[PDB]
RNA sequence: UUUGGUUGAUUCCGUCAACGGACGAGAUCCAAGCUGCCCAGUAGGUGCCGGGAUUGUCCACACAGGACAGCAGUCCUCGUCAUCCUUCUUUUUUCAGGCCCCUUCUCUGCGGGAUUCCUUGCUUUUCGCGCAAGGUGAGAUUUUGGGCAACAGCAGGUCUGUGAUGCUCCUCAAUGUUCUGGGCGACACGCGCACUACAAUGUCAGUGAGAACAAGAGCGACGCUCCCGCUUGAUCAAAAGAGCGGGGAAACCACGGAAUCACGUAGACCCACUUGGGACCGAGUAUUGCAAUUAUUGGUCGCGCAACGAGGAAUGUCUCGUAGGCGCAGCUCAUCAAACUGUGCCGAUUACGUCCCU
């Protein structure tokens, strides 16, 4: 299975809340964003999140999220 | 400029066809010089299907424990029971091996759910057939004067034939009967 | 006149080839010394000729090709030695030509093969404690 | 070149069959080969190097080579 | 003889050791019927037939 | 080849700061270095039953040392690699000298 | 691929010993006691036998100069390293024992130990190992 | 099922029937002639040597172990 | 901390008399597969110069001799500058090498790389959490194998690991300690686990090419003591013995010639308990050790007329470089591996499910 752990959901929110702006729908540049602000570990964790971090945004583009509010 | 490829450089690919239009699609008659491919065919679930129709034999004959893992000595044995089955019935010996693959596997079985009868699926028809007819081969040539490429050449033709000499003949009718007189 | 050459490598196993591609008076093939034609195995042969015969060889027109091979058994060996001089082909034909022709050598040997251009990453499977192999269990009594 | 009778035993040895025990790898005699080189050096084709081992002389390398042209030339009647 | 038919849709496996699967099939005028099928298949095989009078509990 | 510097070690980073530091002092007064050269890590295996009276399901333990080495060649006059060379080093460290 | 004649026998007697003609020369010597496949190579070779012929075809001729090479190997320069009972315990002799003079030997060197009650004696009589095998699991007759 | 009883030398009844009706067969192979007249595979095998020498059976397939002959006609 | 979907997962989404937290799972760690810097007088390569060897107008073509690359002599006039192979030890101007250059292959300390990322189709009404097939790719689902692993227990094992230990027993003709000799193995039988086979998809005898993990030296007899190589023994078996050398281990062994394997070898055998199989037993030899008898071990010639021709009821392990087959090293070790711990080589059939048995 691929089900995403509540760390790596719960640091997404944060990312998504503070820096919405400069983040967008490519897992690429996404990536380049998160390993500059996070501070962890785990480069899988890192990889994990920003591919998390690039869902929330395509769901954003289409309609509000009931655990972001911007 | 680059030719058709040709099996062991003397036998080719071009006319080659599949009577039996069930197993067409599991019959693959695509042209290699030699039947040695070291593939990971087993990964997914229908990708066996895709090995060529001689190196699906040629696999078929490394079976007992002192036959295990022996590639290069059995495409040899393959070899030379080519050239014995296209003097037997003087026609390209690929097609010789595709008509008995197409005829030697039974098409009604009986399964244990009193037993039912069922229908039998092409990819297990085809795998069948093989495997039947490398048994019949093997356990023909064991403490015989005969060698086994004289072996499996015989049996070979005569299951294209549909002869009831073929030891995958007898087990198809044999079991065939069964389904029918079950239910 | 200037030298032409190229260097290549193949893998399968734990065996390495290492092929050098140069521009000779003559088309002339050997590995580890012995030309081919004389490998005594005609299965093993044929299969390392695949990487002329798929192309067609007016493409070796008037190459030199010598590879050594080392580090594993005789099969593993042959296909290490087919990648190496399929990739060498395409090293000489990315220099010393241009795109269009590359591009024609590439897709002939992949829609053949994949593995005459791209390794196959299988390895031995390491042995474990408790076990006669990798996989193996030992036999319980009852 | 270079090499001596243990090389060469390695070179022509085979597994050996123990019974009912598990077979073994065992190395050929060397006290044969040491025979055979002895008769090459009394015909002249081989030589000791200064170091250690033997090699072949210029007569050895142009007989060998004598032989190769004969088969390439089908001369084997 | 034997007739020639198309698998359309796979329903499931069947049987307690799940060795069986139930498929539906379509025969060379536009019959639907029901069948057993015992090896392993997918929408779009060819299954040979013996008898068309029959049909597979569901 | 004048002076070959070998370094070994069990501590990845210790021994490489060595390095490190010995090659800073080196270009510090400009004399030439042949880069160091990383040689094959070696590992030492033991392996043991993890019962100490041989009761249950045979279960072992493996334990491993892994050893680091590296070489410097440095080409100067004698006087010279004794000041190259006299600082001191970190624990774990063992550092040995021979000339060619 | 010569017709086979008249004189052909399928049965050859020699050294007190039924030998089959439809074997091969060594083969066929290997079936007398006291000669096995090393010992039938040497014997044919001091012979000048041809050891691609069968044993029927083989003339009296042939047969005798056999009996002859069997009789006294060291005659013919086979080492002694090569015989067995290469030095007797009770005549200090080098010999090869051959067709039931193995049997005669053996039973003798049995008595022999029995005699003076030897350990390998003792266990020969009660039917046992001599060797030093383990006797707990092995045999079970 | 009692035993083969292969002879090993040629006689002058099996000498002529390999030089007369072997060359008519269409697959000829050591162990099928040694079933047809019986005579030891090994004595078979010289035996179509000598046929393919004469020139009145043509080898088709050859290897160090199997040997497989055809009529030349 | 229930239920509904989903996940290997008390993994997530949603709902909710619960709200906030801790462990375990996941993450962390080691190894493999693809890559960036760095790097070599202990890893390797082209290029010239020198030295050594083969060298063909035509015809000739194995005794029975075929199928498969290159070709300036073909093809339908264009396209070729130049035949190949070796240079180990060794150090020298010849005892055969010398020079100038590079980092594709090898070595490795930090780093990159993979995320259900992209497409299509499904998914409790919608949503959400996700799934399947294809794509991109060295690699496509916990990437592949391991290591670690909560809370509760069991009268499981160990007082034969310890200068771990309570009570208790013996304690100077000793249950302490040492020395000599025996035994631990003894054989009408029952049982677990291995090794070798019952042959031709074979046995024997030759020729050819070809791996990885590793290891190695300071009491008792003036250094030595461990592991190897080259010669010699040799005007005549193996096994020994003896000289001369090398290695503290990317510098020796070593260009590490493993066994399955291959051979158009014009090899031997031909369906039989047979050249299958090697149990049992006799006789001579050398080595380890202070000591070989109850055979330490190796090697030689005999015995092969010991079963065994595929094995009833019952039963073990296993899903991809895996099963099976084949050897090698370490360990125990003065001398002994049919064991275990690792390593590589050849290399498949079947399934991609279910809750019928456990
Ligand atoms: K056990
Ligand atoms: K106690
Ligand atoms: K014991
Ligand atoms: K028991
Ligand atoms: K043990
Ligand atoms: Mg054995
Ligand atoms: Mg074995
Ligand atoms: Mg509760
Ligand atoms: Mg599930
Ligand atoms: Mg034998
Ligand atoms: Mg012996
Ligand atoms: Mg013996
Ligand atoms: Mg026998
Ligand atoms: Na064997
Ligand atoms: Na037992």
């Amino acid at each position: 299975g691929k089900i995403r752990t509540k760390t790596v959901k719960r640091a997404s929110k944060q990312i998504v809340e503070k820096y919405f702006s400069k983040l967008n729908k490519d897992f690429y540049q996404n990536k380049r964003i998160v390993m500059d602000v996070t501070i962890a570990r785990s480069k899988k964790l890192k990889n994990k999140i920003a591919g998390y971090a690039t869902h929330i945004m395509k769901r954003l583009a289409r309609g509000p999220v009931r655990g972001i509010s911007l | 400029s680059a030719k058709a490829p040709k099996l062991f450089n003397k036998w080719s690919y071009e006319n080659l066809q599949t009577t039996e239009i069930a197993l067409n699609d599991y019959i693959t008659r695509t042209p290699t010089y030699v039947p040695h491919s070291a593939g990971r065919w087993q990964k997914k679930r229908f990708r066996k299907a895709r090995i060529p129709i001689v190196e699906r034999l040629t696999n078929g004959l490394m079976f007992k424990g002192r036959g295990n893992g022996k590639k290069l000595q059995a495409v040899r044995l393959v070899r030379h029971t080519l050239e014995i089955i296209h003097l037997l019935t003087d026609q390209n010996p690929i097609q010789v091996v595709i008509d008995a693959v197409s005829k030697g596997a039974p098409r009604e079985d009986s399964t244990r759910v009193r037993r039912q009868a069922v229908d039998v699926s092409p990819m297990r028809r085809v795998n069948e057939a093989i495997y039947l007819m490398c048994k019949g081969a093997r356990e023909a040539a064991f403490r015989n004067l005969k060698t086994l490429p004289e072996c499996l050449a015989d049996e070979i033709v005569n299951a294209s034939k549909g002869s009831s000499n073929s030891y995958a003949i007898k087990k198809k009718d044999e079991v065939e009967r069964v389904a029918k007189a079950n239910r | 006149h200037t030298l032409k050459q190229v260097q290549t490598f193949g893998k399968k196993k734990t065996a390495i080839a290492v092929a050098t591609v140069t521009k000779a008076p003559q088309c002339n093939i050997r590995i580890n010394g012995v030309p081919i034609s004389q490998i005594l195995p005609e299965t093993l042969r044929a299969k390392i000729m695949e990487a002329v015969k798929v192309v067609g060889a007016r493409y070796f027109s008037r190459l030199r090709v010598d590879v050594r091979v080392r580090g594993s058994g005789q099969v593993a060996q042959a296909y290490a030695v087919r990648q190496a001089i399929a990739k060498g082909i395409i090293a000489y034909y990315q220099k010393y030509h241009n795109e269009i022709e590359k591009a024609a050598l590439k897709d002939k040997y992949l829609e053949y093969d994949k593995f005459l251009l791209i390794a196959d990453p299988r390895r031995c499977e390491p042995k474990k404690w408790g076990r006669h192999s990798a996989r193996t269990r030992f036999t319980k009594s009852y | 070149p270079g090499v001596g009778y243990g090389g060469l035993s390695k070179r022509f040895s085979s597994k050996k069959n123990r019974g009912s025990r598990p077979e073994i790898t065992t190395r050929a005699s060397k006290g044969l080969l040491h025979w055979c080189c002895k008769s090459l050096t009394k015909l002249e084709l081989l030589e000791k190097c200064k170091g250690a081992g033997h090699r072949v002389t210029k007569l050895g390398r142009k007989v060998a080579d004598t032989i190769a042209f004969k088969i390439a030339l089908r001369k084997m009647g | 003889q034997a007739q020639v038919g198309v698998i359309i849709k796979v329903l499931g496996r069947t049987g307690s050791r799940g060795n069986v699967t139930q498929v539906r099939v379509r025969l060379m005028a536009n019959r639907t019927i029901v069948r057993n099928v015992k090896g392993p298949c997918k929408e779009g095989d060819m299954l040979s037939l013996m008898e068309t009078e029959r049909e597979a509990r569901r | 080849q004048r002076v070959l510097v070998k370094m070994t070690s069990r501590n990845a980073k210790a021994v490489e700061r060595v390095v490190a530091e010995l090659l800073e002092h080196a270009r510090t007064e400009k004399v030439e270095v042949r880069g160091p050269v990383r040689l094959p890590t070696r590992r030492l295996r033991i392996t043991t039953r993890k019962t100490p009276c041989g009761n249950g399901t045979n279960t072992w333990d493996t334990f491993e040392m892994k050893i680091y080495k590296r070489l410097v060649d440095l080409r100067a006059s004698t006087e010279l690699v004794k000041k190259i060379t006299s600082f001191q080093i970190e624990a774990g460290v063992d550092v040995s000298i021979t000339i060619p | 691929l010569t017709l086979q004649s008249e004189s052909f026998q399928h049965i050859v007697r020699l050294l007190n010993t039924n030998v089959e003609g439809k074997r091969k020369v060594p083969f066929a010597l290997r079936m007398v006691k006291g000669i096995g496949i090393r010992f039938a190579y040497m014997v044919c070779k001091k012979a000048g036998v041809d050891v691609e012929r069968r044993a029927g075809t083989l003339s009296p001729e042939e047969l005798e100069k056999i009996s002859e090479v069997i009789a006294d190997p060291a005659k013919f320069k086979i080492p002694e390293w090569f015989l067995n009972r290469q030095r007797d315990p009770k005549t200090g002799k080098t010999e090869h024992l051959t067709s039931s003079m193995v049997d005669t030997r053996l039973r003798e060197d049995l008595e022999r130990l029995r005699k003076i009650r030897a350990h390998r004696g003792v266990r020969h009589a009660y039917g046992l190992r001599v060797r030093g095998q383990h006797t707990c699991t092995s045999g079970r007759r | 099922r009692e035993a083969l009883q292969n002879a090993v030398m040629f006689d002058k009844e099996t000498m002529d029937k390999l030089m007369k009706e072997v060359p008519k067969y269409k697959v000829i192979t050591p162990s099928i002639i040694s079933d047809r007249l019986k005579i030891s595979v090994a004595l078979a095998g010289k035996g179509l040597q000598h046929l393919c020498r004469q020139g009145l059976i043509r080898l088709v397939s050859c290897s160090s172990k199997f040997r497989v002959y055809t009529r030349a006609a």
